[PDB]
């Protein structure tokens, strides 16, 4: 499990592009299911 | 433990067998040990002889201006890779291709032997002795 | 005819679509409304401005300035009426950038800009750029370093077309063409963009030809707190980026801060010291390195309390 | 390198008709909110 | 195509539209200004920063 | 490795051994090849050790500059907006 | 014997003397208490100090910082009694500096001060001083890496001596001996100093042997608006600097400013933004260069407001 | 310099001048050596004027930064000093 | 003058020495405070930056 | 007159020590005979 | 003025006499403000063979360790020199005296060449070619 | 370069009687405010 995952997301060719989709896919989450609306106001 | 320890050393100083015994043991163990050190150094010699024989075959550069844009860069690549310990070996690689693509490679050799750390330019110079294509 | 162009007409004013505003703005919400991007900086900055009248709009600015990139004084005028808007501002070694916007019809804009740099010759620059909006749509078209001199036709040109397919999607596209020299192939690029607007939150989307992709999504957390998220894909080797930030609005002064994938922290106050003065604190902080960059800045506006009776002249073309 | 006179012929010929293809869609956009009407009147 | 003549006749016009606008733009700008604004300022207060 | 080579350290015996030999026995009695493999594992985890804390050293500066470069201005700027509040709630 | 001794004593006694302070505080009112050479600095800089107690003093500081030779993080503890001082700061580095002062007698004390670094073998020091306080004089002696095992003195050696020739007047010496190598001749160097000091104004001046003079002026000017003027010649080339400087004593805010003959600017603002919390805005100009290095710092004091029953034990040996 | 050199030019025309040639001959009325000096004075001159402009643009600079950078966080202490001043006379 | 064995041995001792105040001279001030303190604080607190 | 002080001020080995030398006997005059406390109090 | 204007240009195109007066002050000229010319290059060329003659006098080292140093300087000075325009004769001096110390001067010329700017380049070639003694 | 043995003791006596001569001003500035007494009761 975490060989097959851990080397697709920091030792790949590609292991920048997918962080930067899953920061975006859990920020707009965060923001859209109202917990920021609960936390930062 | 004092006991045994006690015992021990009164075996070792009294009884011949026994450090006959340890020393067969001890001596066949240093055996071993000067054996691993030279299967290391001829694998790392090995591995100074392939990085040799790699860059022959990607070539050099034949132009002027492509000999200096690629000297440039493989200092460049040398001196990038050098400050990281673990390239020392890559680092060689990229100052063994520029000394071989700079024009008077005695001043680069004299440049580097001053400039590049001693652990990296120990692995250069067996470049230099390995590749006896080397002006 | 005008018997179809008036039915047609008819059904599409019918339809309640908007004009979807400029192609370049579909992420301004998030990438210069809430992510400070556009407003750090570093060292000393002082910024006089003096205005002389708001209808037409006329006001004089002095920037002293000393940090990466900034030249040491810029003197800056501009002038402004509800059809023109005139601005030149000037570097201390004489580069000097201007605009010229005039509205030939309500609907239709021409753009002109200049860069005239003194010591290079390659920094010269001309920008025409000519707008239109319609009642749902956008369309533009602009002509950088325009020349036909060697006989063929030379420089950059971009066109952008950007549409409101219902009251809260808009689709558009840009094209641009370019040839540098005559003797080497034109080169052409198209990007695709898009955006979904509600009152709550707004999403985007930016898509290049090359293979790059920028979308970003913003949403109001509040009334005093509204936060975005922008992600940018590169694959020229493969690369991206993603930053999350927030911006508060308190009553004398705004907090933006924001961190990115890349570990970099940057963060802007601005805050109304005084009825005429503004100050600005922004620092960027890059956790792989340990490194800071620190920026304080001021903004004074003398002229302007002391002239109330006329009201800002309206809709100049900026 | 320097490019041949044939090859430039062909990228003019390639850039046109990548504009042309632009402007095609910016027609179909023009006219795509009529047809997104007409889905949510198919129902 | 074009003219080897037309042509530095053509750039030289480029040349004095660059050196009247590096010099003449700003005062421009300034000139519009002082003689529409309203009030008109004083000519010392036109470029004063903050008196 | 030969019984007539290990056979010329023939005799031997305790006092003859001086202060550091003796306690250089002390060592001789581990064997060298467990020894020199447990050195070896050692290094291995005295290096763990060392990149362990450095990283939780640097995550912890990096949490702590942020919250600070954050919380800083935003508590100042948050506390004097209350005040305003608080002012003109007065009135 | 003691009949001279004790007439001698008394005489001395009935002359109304005051001790003059340590020979390197002459012109303490001058380079620390208004120029800002002490306290600038560039980036970005927080303190955590947490306070324990009072008496004995105990405080656990952390500093975090990021801008020109400041080191990522320092922690630093101080542990403090009306005898002793205890100090010590360890950068992440590990680069340890430390201070041990003990009141043998309350009129002499010993100060040793170290300083390990793990990277560099020449950084690592010990330094070795006695101070005495007499009833109009001061004498000290140091010892830095004092060592004889080459078979002969090495190391640096520093005597200081100052002494108020009335009550306004004071006279000093310093004297310095060297010896990096045995194998090569001991070097010393003699500086002369001496002060005038008043309620309103202070005069200062330290003459080195080499040629050197440095000499300065404090005034008061007013209750919260002190000045002073600091110069600097050097005869190694002649070179030398002046310093004009003021500084302003705010209720919630102190501003120091100055300016020197080689055109550089700064300016420093310390501000009491809260209760326990410090700000401090530091820039430095150099108007021949057109360049500035800004600085902002915050210091925290958790602790000393939760705790006002014990007061500051007295004395402690800084 | 020889008159036989110098006859070389015996004929000319005013109709054979081209537009080019006619202008420069107003150019060659002015004396070459008075013209040849007046322009190294021009230059000298211009170089002046623009070396004073930019002393005294720098200076200008110099003293509005210097004012700026000191009489702004002044401005502001001094200020909020006074508040205090005013609310604790008020009491 | 002096022996050679003995400047081996007394560098050695500043050998020790060093090492011993590198690792040992903060936490023996955190244990004075720690003891001596008025009131003793909490071993978390003791080396809490604010709390 | 100017040519026997302006040599001396700006363009000489020791114009830095005049330049620092005078300075300081402006400053002070500046602060002792009380048109500081006049003007900066 | 026009009338004048007038009857200088009637007096140029139909009085040949005129023309050879004006004609005449004009040659003169021309032979003057090339001889001036000629003056002056003189003059810096005079300027460069007295640098070439002062950098005799002063020697230079010969050790290895100052030689190094001294070349250092040397570049150091050419270099911060190089930056005014004011200082090219000395800037050349500063590479000339360094590319006498350096032991590979055709090598440290092709670094000049490219590194220098022209202005410096043309003085300093000058003075290689005036010192017949640089190998 | 490196000094000579006999260069060295010159130095060391050197460097001795520079500090002796500071600590006989030091003797002095310790006796000199009753010089300066002194010299207030002279007039
Ligand atoms: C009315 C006064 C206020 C408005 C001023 C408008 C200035 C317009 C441009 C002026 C000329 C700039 C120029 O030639 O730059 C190239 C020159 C370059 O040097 P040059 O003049 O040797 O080269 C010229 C080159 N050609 C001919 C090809 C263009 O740069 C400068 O002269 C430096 C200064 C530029 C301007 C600095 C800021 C403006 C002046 C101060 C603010 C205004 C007064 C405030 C009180
Ligand atoms: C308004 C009048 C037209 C422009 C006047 C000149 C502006 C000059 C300038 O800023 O840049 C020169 C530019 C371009 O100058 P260019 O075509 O001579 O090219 C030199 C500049 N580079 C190398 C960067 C391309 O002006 C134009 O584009 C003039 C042609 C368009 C006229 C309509
Ligand atoms: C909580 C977990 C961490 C506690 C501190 C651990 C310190 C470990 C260490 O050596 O850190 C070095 C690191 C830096 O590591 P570095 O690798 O950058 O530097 C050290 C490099 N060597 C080892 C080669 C010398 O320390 C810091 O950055 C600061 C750590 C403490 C942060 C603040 C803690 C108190 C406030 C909360
Ligand atoms: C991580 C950031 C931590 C900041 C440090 C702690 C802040 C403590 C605030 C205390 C306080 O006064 O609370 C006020 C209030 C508490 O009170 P309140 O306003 O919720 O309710 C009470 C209201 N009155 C008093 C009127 C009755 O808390 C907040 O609103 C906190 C909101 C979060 C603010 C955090 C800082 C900005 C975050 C921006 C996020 C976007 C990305 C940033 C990237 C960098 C950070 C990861
Ligand atoms: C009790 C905990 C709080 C007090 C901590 C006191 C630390 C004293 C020194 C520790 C060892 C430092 C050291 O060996 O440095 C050399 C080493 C060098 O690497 P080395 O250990 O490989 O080399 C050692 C070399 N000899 C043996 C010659 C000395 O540096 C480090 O280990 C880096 C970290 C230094 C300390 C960083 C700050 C202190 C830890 C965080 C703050 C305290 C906790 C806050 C919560
Ligand atoms: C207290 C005990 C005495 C000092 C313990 C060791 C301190 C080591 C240190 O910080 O620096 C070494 C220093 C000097 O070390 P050193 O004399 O070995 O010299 C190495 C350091 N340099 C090259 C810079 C001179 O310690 C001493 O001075 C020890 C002798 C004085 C003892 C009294
Ligand atoms: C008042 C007297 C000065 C008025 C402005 C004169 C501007 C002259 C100039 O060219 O300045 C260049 C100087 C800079 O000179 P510089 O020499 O640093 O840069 C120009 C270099 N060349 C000429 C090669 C391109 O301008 C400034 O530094 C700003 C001048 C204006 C300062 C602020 C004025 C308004 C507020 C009071
Ligand atoms: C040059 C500096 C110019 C600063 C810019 C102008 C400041 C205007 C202040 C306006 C104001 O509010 O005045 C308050 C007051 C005016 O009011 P007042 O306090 O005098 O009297 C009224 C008092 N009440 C209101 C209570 C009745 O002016 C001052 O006190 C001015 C003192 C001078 C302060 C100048 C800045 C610091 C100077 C430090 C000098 C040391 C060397 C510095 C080197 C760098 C500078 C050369
Ligand atoms: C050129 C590219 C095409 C995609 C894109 O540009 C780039 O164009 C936009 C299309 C958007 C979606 C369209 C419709 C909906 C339905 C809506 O339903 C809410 C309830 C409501 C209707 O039922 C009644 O209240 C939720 C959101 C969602 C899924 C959008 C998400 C964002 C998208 C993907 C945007 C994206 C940036
Ligand atoms: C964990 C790490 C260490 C600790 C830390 O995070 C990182 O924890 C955060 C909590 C923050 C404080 C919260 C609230 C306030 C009140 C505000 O308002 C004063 C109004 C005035 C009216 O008279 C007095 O009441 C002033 C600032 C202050 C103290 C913050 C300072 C920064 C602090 C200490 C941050 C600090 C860096
Ligand atoms: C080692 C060097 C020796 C000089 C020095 O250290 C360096 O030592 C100090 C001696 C000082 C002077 C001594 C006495 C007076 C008389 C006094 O008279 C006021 C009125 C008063 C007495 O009549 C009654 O109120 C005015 C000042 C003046 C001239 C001093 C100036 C500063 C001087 C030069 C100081 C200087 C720094
Ligand atoms: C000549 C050059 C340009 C101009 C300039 O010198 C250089 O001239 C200086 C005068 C300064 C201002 C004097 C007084 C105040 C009032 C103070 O207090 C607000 C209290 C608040 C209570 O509600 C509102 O009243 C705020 C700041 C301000 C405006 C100064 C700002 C900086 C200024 C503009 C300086 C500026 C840089
Ligand atoms: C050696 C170098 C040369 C320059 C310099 O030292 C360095 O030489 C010093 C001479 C000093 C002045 C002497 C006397 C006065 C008169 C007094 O006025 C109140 C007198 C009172 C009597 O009743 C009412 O008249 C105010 C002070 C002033 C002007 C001194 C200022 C500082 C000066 C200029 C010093 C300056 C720095």
């Amino acid at each position: 499990p975490i060989t097959g995952a851990y080397n697709a997301l920091f030792v790949s060719e590609n292991a920048s592009i997918v962080r930067s989709v899953v920061a975006f896919g859990l920020a707009v989450t965060f923001l859209a299911s109202g917990w920021a609306e609960a936390i930062l106001s | 433990v004092l006991a045994y320890a006690a015992y021990f050393d009164y075996q070792r100083r009294h009884n011949a067998e026994f450090r006959r015994q340890l020393r067969r043991n001890e001596r066949r163990q240093a055996r071993a040990e000067k054996d691993l050190a030279e299967a290391s150094a001829k694998a790392q010699r090995q591995r100074i002889k392939q990085a040799v024989d790699e860059a022959k075959e990607e070539g050099f550069p034949t132009s002027a201006e492509d000999k200096e844009a690629f000297f440039l860069e493989q200092v460049q690549a040398g001196e990038m890779m050098s400050a990281d310990p673990s390239k020392h070996l890559e680092a060689a690689l990229c100052f063994y291709k520029a000394l071989k693509v700079y024009p008077t490679p005695g001043d680069l050799i004299n440049i580097y032997d001053k400039t590049v750390s001693k652990p990296i330019l120990d692995i250069l110079a067996e470049m230099i002795a390995y590749d006896s294509s080397l002006r | 005819l005008s018997d179809l162009y008036d039915a047609f007409q008819e059904r599409r004013q019918k339809l309640g679509l908007s004009n979807p505003g400029l192609v370049e703005n579909i992420a301004k919400e998030v990438q210069r409304d809430v992510l400070t991007t556009n407003l750090m900086f570093s060292g000393l900055r002082a910024d006089l401005t003096k205005a002389f009248s708001l209808n037409p709009l006329f006001q004089v600015s002095h920037q002293f300035a000393m940090g990466e990139r900034l030249s040491p004084y810029t003197f800056a005028a501009l002038y402004g009426t509800s059809k023109m808007f005139a601005q030149g501002n000037i570097d201390d070694q004489g580069n000097l950038s201007t605009t010229f916007n005039y509205r030939w019809t309500p609907s239709f804009t021409t753009k002109t800009r200049f860069q005239i740099t003194p010591g290079a010759t390659g920094q010269d620059m001309a920008q025409f750029e000519h707008e239109y909006s319609g009642a749902d749509f956008t369309a533009t078209i602009k002509a950088l370093n325009p020349s036909f001199l060697e006989g063929g036709l030379t420089g950059i040109f971009v066109g952008q077309y950007l549409q409101s397919i219902t009251p809260k999607l808009s689709l558009g596209l840009e094209a641009v063409w370019q040839r540098a020299g005559l003797t080497q192939g034109p080169d052409t690029a198209i990007s695709y963009v898009g955006r979904y607007k509600t009152e709550n939150w707004i999403a985007s989307a930016q898509l290049q030809a090359q293979g790059a992709l920028n979308a970003s999504y913003w949403q109001r957390l509040g009334e005093k707190v509204q936060a975005g998220v922008d992600m940018t894909l590169s694959v020229n080797t493969k690369e991206g980026i993603t930053t999350f930030g927030a911006k508060y609005d308190f009553r004398m002064s705004t907090f933006r801060a924001q961190i990115d994938t890349k570990g970099k922290l940057s963060c802007v106050l601005e805050k109304r010291v005084a009825a005429p003065v503004m100050m600005t604190f922004a620092a960027d902080v890059d956790h792989f390195t340990q490194q800071a960059k620190v920026g304080v800045g001021i903004s004074i506006e003398a002229g302007g309390e002391e002239l109330q009776d006329q009201q800002p002249a309206p809709n100049i073309p900026f | 390198p320097q490019p041949s006179p044939e090859e430039l012929r062909a990228a003019e010929a390639e850039a046109a008709s990548t504009i042309q293809r632009a402007i095609a869609t910016a027609a179909v956009l023009y006219l795509a909110p009529f047809i997104v009407d007409a889905v949510y009147k198919m129902f | 195509l074009g003219a080897d003549s037309k042509q530095e006749r053509i750039s030289k016009l480029i040349e004095i539209s660059r050196v009247v606008i590096h010099y003449g733009y700003l005062p421009m700008i300034l000139y519009l200004g002082y003689t529409r604004s309203e009030p008109k300022p004083s000519i010392i207060r036109l470029l004063s920063p903050l008196s | 490795d030969t019984d007539s080579e290990i056979s010329t350290e023939s005799n031997f015996d305790p006092s003859e051994e001086t202060l550091a030999d003796r306690l250089h026995a002390l060592r001789d009695m581990v064997p060298p090849a467990y020894r020199g493999w447990i050195y070896h594992k050692y290094e291995q985890t005295t290096s763990a050790v060392r990149k362990a804390l450095s990283f939780a050293g640097r995550a912890a500066w990096t949490v702590s500059v942020t919250a600070l470069l954050v919380g800083v201005p935003f508590s100042l700027a948050y506390g004097e907006d209350q005040q305003y509040a608080a002012m003109e709630q007065e009135q």
